[PDB]
């Protein structure tokens, strides 16, 4: 389509409207109302065009942009005189009530009101009455409520409800009272609440984490990073001040996660910040601890290593491919274990065996709300994956779409296409335990044992494909719900199967992959999903290595008198008591950490290592995409005491220090060629960004804004001297605003969005080629493999039906978003949002044990008498107890396993 | 403490059959409620959201959006004085100031003893008999000020 | 009418099934807006949507719904019953049949009379309305309610 703006011609998309069709050609047109992700309703009435019907028209009409159709032949005026007075008179009506609230609002210097209000040339005030008001509500711990600030654009309930499907907030009142927010006091239960803070255009919903310790936006440090509390990969941009992590915001990634992180991601990156961390290496002498410097720490570990008949190393999924390689080429392949447990490993490789060898697309995240019909097997999606669950619910939501397609409705018009689909919907089928997030908009929820998940699985696969192996003593109403599966599974174009490691049953994965085998013989344009448990699980199971298992037993029989622990606590994949006494046998035990673990208590070396914050690596997400993450901040610009390096530098000088009696330090780029020539399998690394001798016309990228501040009183209390700017050898992004963030640039990672009259989240549309598109020079990452050209073979290895037995509690696993990931349960701000520890019970089975709801029993798990709260489950199988996995004390190694003596006591 | 009785939840109910939508008996359930107890408490709203399958949000969006829904405790009876146009050329206002002069309160309050709740209303649709006002069900014509405190005496 | 078989199943034994309903409203003047009212007989919030889609094609539940006033739904019937020529030939103006017209507010006979369209507001105001109370002079008018 052509149109033309302001007597200029544009070739534009004929399916956008106006508003992002001129956005996304660099015109700058204020609005509040409209979204990328959210469609248009023509609520502010900010986005005014004069529009004229020909060439040869000069009278004109002033229309919504978010509202018109881009088509063919259509002129425009932004800068009509008409045109721009009404959009001053918007933003005038819209501050006639607004509070002068700007220096003690968190969203100043970040916000889209204050950016429209200066792009609209409005500055003086004519009104003289007064202005409305409104009390707060309480939010809970991660959002902060200002309703005065509000200019009712309608953004954050058309999110939070349409979006996200959240129900616990709206709008209340009427004509200029009107209230947004829940209907009483309390938490808001959405898991992607935190979405609000950059969806809303005002200050009404803030970041109450970063309120705490507030700063401006231009006095901020950011990095391009990745989050690194689940496997799912999505891009944040981290950004500090003075030190200390001050907030995580949604870094735009148009293939993985766009606008939207979840709340766990969003808020649980406070344990950057605790007091106890590592910031220097320590020895320990008998009961002393000496603080070491990095040559004195190097030297000395060296030595006793020498000294050592064989050294082992236990990598973790917790640290990035980089450090995991460099600890494996410290200890050498063999000697090199992964820090999983042996069940946790074979899930995991049976997962990247159905990802890279099945066959069958395994889709980004993004992709996921393209398809058709969604089958969940075992996995909690919204605990354990959550993007994926609000990319499910949009797939989901793709029915309603098709149907307004099918009526001529533009795809942006999104209240007539919710209008007419009503409560229609694409099919969703969630299988677990116990009952979903997911089961609000789910077709049906099994809830069962993971065998008897397994076994409906294999049946579905079987009545899809009568080659699958079948399974036998299958009851006519499980039977009848069998059939509605298969019948909407096999009528979907697009079908997607998730699973993932999280169930904990190998049988689960497998009946995963014998569905998408059935579809895909079908001639099915079948995706799958498996969804792991840490940021990089993926790439450990790439990289491979025994279990947590094989290394406790080298230690326990005395064959490995050395044991280096990468960024790994032991606890969480191994019973504590065998870990402790394994580690208590060993001369000499190396800890690579970031946090105070417990198995510091023994260790006789601890090398402070990095968080992702003071850290650069890559990362491989749930479907296969390495990414890189740069480093935020330097930890030794205020505290020159801090010895706080990457993991893979520590391990790299500690390898080469240990054969040639010399400390280096290395860099990065050095380090990932290591790994792309020595692990094929990991050679797409290299591509995930440039290196570090990339330059923008011969400038690097800055960390910080261009009117970053303070920069000779920042450390002046300290000293009078400004020091340098620390140094970055190993990327390609300076640590100062001496650097380039042009929207125009020709680079893929970008630490944060910023334009001249764009202060906001909304400055993300410069960077992209379409507005809601990707970015205009790629997104990053890059998929380690392809879908291969033959797929597996038919698992027939069909597990039988669960059956309970007496004295025998088979442990169901019950995760959380806020407490089963190890680094962001130890966040404080987690601890209130986190549920009180609990065990789950049938009512039958707490029937037996004569205990009721809230009574304390205990259970003995390999000598670990522990008690715990009783909570009654309604849909949980009699025969199991639910645990919450992750918590303090109840490892996630305990999913699918067995309980003894479980009284109340 | 709230709980439906079985009278407002059988009446919920045969209102839902009446549409393709629960939805669509949210108002109905609210006035049902207030039918039977004046207005509509806090509790109510999440009883009304749980028969009708919707969120507690939508339903008190709703009964926040409509003027008639009561979300504030009011008199036994309450008065609708009619405050538009026609019946300001009618002279509404002596009608007012008779009101607040015999109840002893202000628009929107409500008398000590729980009688009398007074209340500005948009036009009542009875222009050509203005000035007009309502007690409950009753619409009252022709008012004049001098005729407000008998005609409210009959209102126990 | 239900009773005597006007309304419910096989009305007039021709096989048409209609079931109408009163649903009583709680006082918003929005609502009236017919999108809005499609909005408000759904129990939400009585805004008004978007147009296009009309209703005609995506409404009340995202089913074809026609809105119409109470008086043109009761022109329909004479309509139906007296003939298409009946009603173009009641009067030789552009609007064709018969609106309900009055005048209100200090007049000596304020009131609603059917009246032909293209009858002037003069006759409306002195020979039905009676013309303004004593001591009074007329000022303005407003042909169509508040929002004229
Ligand atoms: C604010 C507003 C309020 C309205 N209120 C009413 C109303 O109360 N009754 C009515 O019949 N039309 C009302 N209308 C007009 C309707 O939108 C619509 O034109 C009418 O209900 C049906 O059209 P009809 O005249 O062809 O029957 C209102 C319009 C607006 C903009
Ligand atoms: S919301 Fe924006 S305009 Fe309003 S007080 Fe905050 S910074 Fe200022
Ligand atoms: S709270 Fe924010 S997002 Fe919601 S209507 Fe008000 S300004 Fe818009
Ligand atoms: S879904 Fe996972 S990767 Fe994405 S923000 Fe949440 S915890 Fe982080
Ligand atoms: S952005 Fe178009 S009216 Fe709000
Ligand atoms: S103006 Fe009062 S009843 Fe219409
Ligand atoms: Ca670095």
């Amino acid at each position: 389509a052509t149109i033309h703006v302001d007597g200029k011609e544009y070739e534009v998309n004929g399916a956008d409207n106006l508003l992002e069709a001129c956005l996304s050609l660099g015109l700058d047109i204020p609005y509040f109302c409209w979204h990328p992700a959210l469609g248009s309703v023509g609520a502010c009435r900010q986005c005014a065009v004069k529009q004229y019907q020909n060439a040869e028209d000069t009278r004109g009409r002033l229309v919504m942009s978010c509202m018109t159709p881009a088509s063919d032949g259509t002129f425009i005026s932004i800068d009509d005189e008409e045109a721009k007075q009404f959009r001053e008179s918007v933003v005038e009506w819209l501050m006639t009530n607004h509070p002068h609230d700007c220096p003690v609002c968190e969203e100043g210097g970040n916000c889209h009101l204050q950016d429209m209000t200066v792009m609209t040339g409005h500055s003086f005030r004519r009104y003289r009455f007064t202005k409305r008001t409104h009390r707060n509500q309480d939010l809970g711990p991660f959002i902060s409520h200002e309703m005065n600030r509000c200019i009712a654009c309608y953004r954050c309930v058309r999110y939070y409800k349409d979006y996200a499907d959240g129900t616990d907030l709206g709008v209340y009142g009427a004509h200029d009272n009107v209230y947004f927010g829940r209907p009483e006091d309390g938490t808001l239960e959405s898991e992607f609440s935190g979405n609000l803070v950059e969806i809303c255009p005002t200050g009404v919903f803030t970041d109450k984490t970063h309120s705490e310790r507030y700063n401006r936006k231009w006095d901020m440090q950011f990095a391009p990073s990745i989050c690194q509390q689940c496997s799912i990969g999505c891009n944040i941009s981290p950004g500090e001040r003075y030190g200390e992590l001050r907030r995580i915001e949604n870094r735009y990634n148009g293939t993985v996660n766009h606008y939207f992180l979840c709340d766990r991601g969003r808020f649980g990156y406070g344990y950057v910040n605790l007091k106890d961390r590592p910031r220097q290496p320590v020895q320990r002498r008998g009961d002393d601890f000496i603080t070491l410097n990095a040559e004195q720490a190097m030297q000395g570990a060296a030595d006793i290593l020498r000294q050592s008949k064989k050294v082992i190393g236990i990598g973790s999924p917790r640290a990035s491919v980089e450090s995991n390689f460099a600890l494996r080429e410290l200890v050498g392949e063999e000697n090199f274990y992964t820090g999983i447990a042996h069940g946790e490993q074979e899930r995991l490789q049976l997962a990247l065996k159905v990802l890279r060898e099945g066959g069958i697309y395994t889709p980004a995240l993004r992709e996921i709300e393209s398809y058709d019909a969604v089958l969940v097997l075992g996995e909690d999606v919204t605990q354990t994956g959550a993007r994926v669950a609000l990319a499910v619910r949009q797939a989901v939501k793709g029915k309603a779409r098709e149907m307004a397609a099918a009526q001529k409705v533009a795809d942006w018009q999104i209240a007539a296409i919710l209008n007419i689909g009503q409560r229609a919907k694409h099919p969703l089928f969630v299988t677990n335990v116990d009952d979903t997030r997911l089961d609000d908009i789910a077709a049906w929820t099994y809830r069962a044992p993971v065998e008897d998940q397994a076994r409906l699985g294999f049946a579905i696969a079987h009545a899809l494909d009568n080659s699958a192996p079948a399974v036998d003593g299958i009851e006519p109403e499980l039977q009848s719900k069998i059939d509605v599966i298969v019948q909407a599974l096999a009528g979907a174009k697009k079908p997607l199967i998730i699973s993932g490691t999280n169930a904990g049953s190998l049988e689960v994965i497998q009946a995963a992959a014998n569905v998408a085998k059935a579809l895909k013989g079908r001639g099915a344009d079948v995706g799958i999903t498996m969804i792991a448990r840490s940021v990089n699980s993926m790439g450990l199971g790439i990289m491979g290595g025994g279990s947590l298992e094989e290394a406790l037993t080298e230690l326990e029989t005395g064959r490995a008198d050395a044991v280096v622990v990468l960024e790994n606590d032991l606890h969480r994949h191994a019973s504590a008591i065998r870990v402790n006494a394994a580690l208590a046998k060993a001369p000499l035990v190396m800890v690579v950490d970031h946090q105070r673990t417990a198995i510091m208590e023994n260790a006789h070396l601890v090398l402070s290592a990095a968080s992702f914050a003071e850290s650069d690596g890559t990362v491989i997400n749930n479907e296969g995409r390495a990414q890189r993450f740069f480093q935020v901040y330097d930890p030794a610009y205020y505290d020159s005491k801090t010895v706080m390096l990457e993991s893979w530098r520590w391990l790299h000088s500690l390898h080469s220090t240990l054969l040639s009696r010399e400390v280096d330090w290395t860099q990065l780029d050095h380090v990932i060629d290591a790994v792309v020539a020595k692990i094929p399998e990991l050679a797409g690394i290299k591509d995930a960004a440039p290196d570090a001798t990339f330059r923008i016309r011969g400038q690097k990228l800055a960390r910080e804004p261009h009117r970053y501040s303070g920069r000779t009183a920042m450390r002046a209390n300290i000293s009078v001297h400004e020091p340098r700017q620390p140094q970055d050898i190993d990327t390609m992004f300076t640590f100062s605003m001496e650097g380039n963030n042009q929207p125009t640039a020709h680079r893929s990672q970008v630490p944060f969005a910023w334009a001249p009259g764009w202060n906001s989240p909304q400055a993300w549309n410069k960077f992209q080629d379409e507005v809601g598109g990707k970015l205009r020079f790629g997104d990053p990452g890059v998929r380690l493999f392809e879908t291969s050209e033959n797929g597996l073979d038919y698992f027939t290895s069909v597990p039988a039906r669960f059956q309970p037995q007496d004295g025998k509690w088979r442990i169901a696993p019950y995760y959380h978003l806020f407490g089963s990931d190890e680094l962001s349960q130890r966040a404080p701000v987690f601890q209130s949002r986190m549920p009180q520890p609990y065990i789950k019970l049938n009512p039958a089975d707490a029937a037996k044990l004569g205990v009721n709801a809230g009574t304390r029993v205990s259970f003995s798990y390999d000598g670990n008498t522990v008690t715990l709260p009783v909570e009654i489950a309604e849909g949980l199988t009699a025969g199991q107890v639910g645990l919450p996995m992750g918590m303090s004390g109840i490892a996630p190694v305990l999913a699918g396993a067995h309980l003894e003596d479980l009284k109340e006591a | 403490a709230f709980e439906l009785s079985a009278a407002e939840r059988e009446a919920i109910e045969h209102e839902m059959h009446h549409y393709e939508d629960p939805r669509a008996a949210s108002i109905e359930a609210l006035k049902i409620v207030q039918k039977q107890r004046g207005w509509v408490p806090d509790g109510a709203i999440h009883a009304i959201a749980d028969v009708l399958g919707i969120p507690a949000s939508d339903v008190e969006g709703v009964a926040t959006f409509y003027s008639q829904i009561f979300r504030q405790p009011v008199g036994r009876h309450v008065i609708r004085y009619c405050d538009s146009v026609v019946c300001h050329i009618n002279g509404y206002q002596g009608i007012q100031a008779a009101l607040e002069k015999k109840l002893n309160i202000k628009p929107g309050q409500t008398t000590f003893d729980g009688r009398f709740t007074l209340l500005p209303t948009c036009c009542l649709g009875n222009c050509d008999k203005g000035p007009n006002m309502m007690i409950d069900e009753d619409t009252h014509a022709h008012l004049t000020p001098e005729a407000i405190p008998e005609l409210l005496e009959r209102y126990k | 009418a239900t009773e005597a078989g006007l309304l419910g199943k096989n009305i007039m034994g021709t096989g048409f099934d209609f079931e109408l309903f009163v649903h009583t409203g709680a006082g918003r003047y929005i609502c009236g807006e017919e999108t809005a009212l499609i909005n408000s007989l759904e129990g939400r919030r009585a805004n008004p949507r978007s147009k296009p889609p009309f209703p005609a094609t995506s409404g009340a539940w995202g089913k074809p719904t026609c809105v119409n006033n109470v008086e043109t739904l009761c022109n329909v019937p004479a309509i139906l019953a007296n003939g298409v020529e009946w009603y173009q030939n009641i009067s030789k103006s552009k609007d064709a049949g018969t609106k309900l017209m009055g005048f209100s507010g200090r007049v000596k006979n304020p009131g609603l009379w059917e009246l032909p369209f293209g009858t002037t507001a003069r006759e409306i105001l002195e020979d039905y309305a009676g013309g303004m109370r004593d001591g009074l002079k007329f000022k303005a008018w407003q042909p169509g309610g508040a929002g004229t």
